[PDB]
């Protein structure tokens, strides 16, 4: 067997000494480097198999936990066993066929870069795009989860003591395989590049390795920009649910906006800001921006209510929205409703300088893509 | 118990990867030293105290930022590395590392730790950093930097020669135990 044979601490202790002493010292190099992308892969997978195999299956018996507990832990764990499994059984595939003679242990692979160029293409790129993206998207509440339910759950925490105490290893609690799943994708770059630096002359694995190496940063700028998309939706939600029922705001067409309006709103920015009244008094507020409308909140009573502005809208349209710096005034801001027949401009006062431009740009560039 | 978590953090290539395996590999690597570094738990005593010390890596998140910082839950001590042939791998450590790591570990003490200190006297590496008007980071520099960033200590250590290595840990190990 395989996972058997991958016990083995290194390429150069899984083959024949006979074999090992025939190579040059930047074959056994790269050799090294493929092993262990194929060893980690190997552990990855056995990561995952353990989550879904002791973990998740004993909840559901032990616990009673629904398919869909099992998921605010463990989202996509199916679907990252099958990507996984797959990526690994062609890497065993390619290991197979490089094999030296009628030797079962000996093998040498020529090219692996055709395999990591298709696993980080196409279909298995948005695979991997939607699956890590929402794995690392939820991280945090999947870790958090768990610790409630640990310091909260005498019959989870129960069980989770036993599974530590007989079934598996220290380094495979439960937040320790999510963090081990989550750093696994951004393992790859490291080891690919290596790969290809240690592949001195063959061209079109250096070129297909270059591809895969460039390939899977893509899958990994998209993860990361799909957890800041996942932290905007968590943002948005804390507020939310601190706005109660009680506050409403009438628009500049009519519309009346509520609590229930903010869902399912997509946030752009939020901050601490100052509006400035005629009367010139300094109003502490939440400045939100959404994609298609700009909203200022109070905090009152622990709770967030529409600001109250001169009976002015601030729930803000951004379709016709003129953004101004205030003359004279560095830390100040002006937003123009140009969409009414009396224009209302709302001033609005910063931290600093600095804050108050990065404000203007990002409303700005907020606007410019909604149009 | 008593399970604790370390986190090691600093600019590419700095020889973060290369100090947790030297550190957590049972025979030292002499030949092939591995490319990544997955997880671990090392026994390790300080004191008279049986610690659990799991070992997290960040290399591969370097570049990205929403990513990194799920490393960062639950940690308690950060190995913050710098190079000592990177004069500018040091000054990204209270202008880029010293904040992010505050703020998503607060109060979770800091060791200062600069790597290939085998290459400060190294002269490929001080004809390459003079080219810049630079020279390798002195040990009292580092000292200084651990001071205006409030670490609970200052280490120098070379994964490739092992020397320093152990006591990095240890060191850890005890502002681990601190409350
Ligand atoms: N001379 C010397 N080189 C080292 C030492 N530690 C690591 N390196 C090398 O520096 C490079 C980056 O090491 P790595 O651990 O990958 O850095 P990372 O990006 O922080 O993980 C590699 O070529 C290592 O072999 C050291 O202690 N002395």
């Amino acid at each position: 067997s395989m996972s058997k044979q991958l016990e083995a601490e290194s390429w150069s202790r899984i083959i024949d000494s006979k074999f090992l002493k025939q190579q040059k010292k930047d074959v056994v190099k790269r050799q090294e480097v493929i092993y262990e992308l194929m060893q980690t892969e190997f552990h990855h997978v056995r990561t995952l198999k353990i989550m879904s195999g002791v973990y998740s299956q004993g909840m559901m018996a032990d616990l009673l936990f629904e398919q869909q507990m099992v998921e605010k832990l463990f989202p996509c764990l199916d679907e990252l066993i099958s990507i996984h499994s797959q990526f690994f059984q062609r890497i065993l595939e390619r290991k197979k066929e490089s094999l030296v003679d009628k030797s079962e242990k000996n093998f040498l692979i020529k090219r692996i870069g055709d395999v990591l160029v298709n696993q980080f293409s196409g279909e298995n790129a948005e695979r991997l795009k939607k699956t890590y993206g929402k794995f690392c998207g939820q991280h945090n509440q999947s870790v958090n989860y768990f610790k409630d339910l640990y310091a909260k759950d005498k019959r989870f925490q129960a069980f989770v003591k036993k599974k530590m105490s007989s079934s598996v290893v220290r380094r495979l609690g439960i937040p320790e395989c999510i963090l081990l799943v989550t750093q696994r994708i951004t393992k790859y770059p490291v080891l690919f590049q290596r790969i290809l630096q240690c592949t001195k002359d063959n061209e079109v694995e250096q070129e297909d390795l270059a591809q895969s190496l460039s390939l899977v940063k893509d899958v990994i700028g998209a993860v990361d920009s799909k957890v800041a998309s996942y932290e905007k939706k968590v943002r948005l939600n804390e507020i939310y649910t601190k706005t109660d029922s009680k506050s409403i705001m009438r628009m500049k067409s009519g519309q009346m906006f509520a609590k229930e309006d903010l869902k399912r709103k997509k946030l752009v920015r939020d901050g601490s800001v100052f509006l400035k009244n005629a009367a010139g008094r300094l109003k502490e507020v939440q400045a939100v921006l959404l994609t298609d409308i700009l909203v200022f909140l109070q905090e009152k009573d622990q709770k967030y209510i529409f600001a109250s502005l001169d009976q002015k809208s601030t729930v803000i349209s951004l379709k016709k929205l003129i953004v101004r710096e205030v003359a004279h005034e560095e830390k100040g801001l002006f937003l123009i409703s140009m969409g009414m027949t009396d224009p209302e401009m709302v001033e609005v006062h910063a931290s600093s300088k600095e804050e108050r431009n990065s404000w203007i740009q990002i409303i700005q560039d907020t606007i410019n893509t909604l149009n | 118990a008593i399970r604790k978590k370390l986190v090691i953090v600093g600019d590419g290539a700095c020889g973060k990867t290369c100090l947790l395996i030297v550190f957590s590999k049972d025979q030292f690597p002499e030949v092939y030293v591995p490319t990544v570094f997955e997880n671990y738990v090392a026994d390790i005593e300080v004191d008279g105290k049986q610690v659990e010390l799991a070992l997290w890596d960040t290399a591969g998140q370097e570049d990205y930022d929403r990513l990194r910082p799920l490393s960062y839950p639950d940690t308690d001590v950060i190995l913050m590395c710098f190079s000592i042939d990177s004069p500018d791998s040091l000054e990204n450590i209270p202008e880029k590392w010293t904040p992010e790591v505050k703020h998503f570990c607060p109060n979770v003490p800091i060791i200062l730790v600069g790597n290939k200190k085998d290459l400060r006297n190294d002269e490929h590496t001080r004809r390459e950093l003079a080219k810049m008007k630079q020279e390798p980071v002195k040990p009292e520099e580092g000292r200084d930097m651990a001071n205006r960033i409030g670490a609970f200590g200052y280490m120098e250590c070379s994964a490739k020669t092992k020397d320093g290595v152990r006591e990095v840990f240890e060191m850890a190990t005890r502002a681990a135990l601190q409350a």
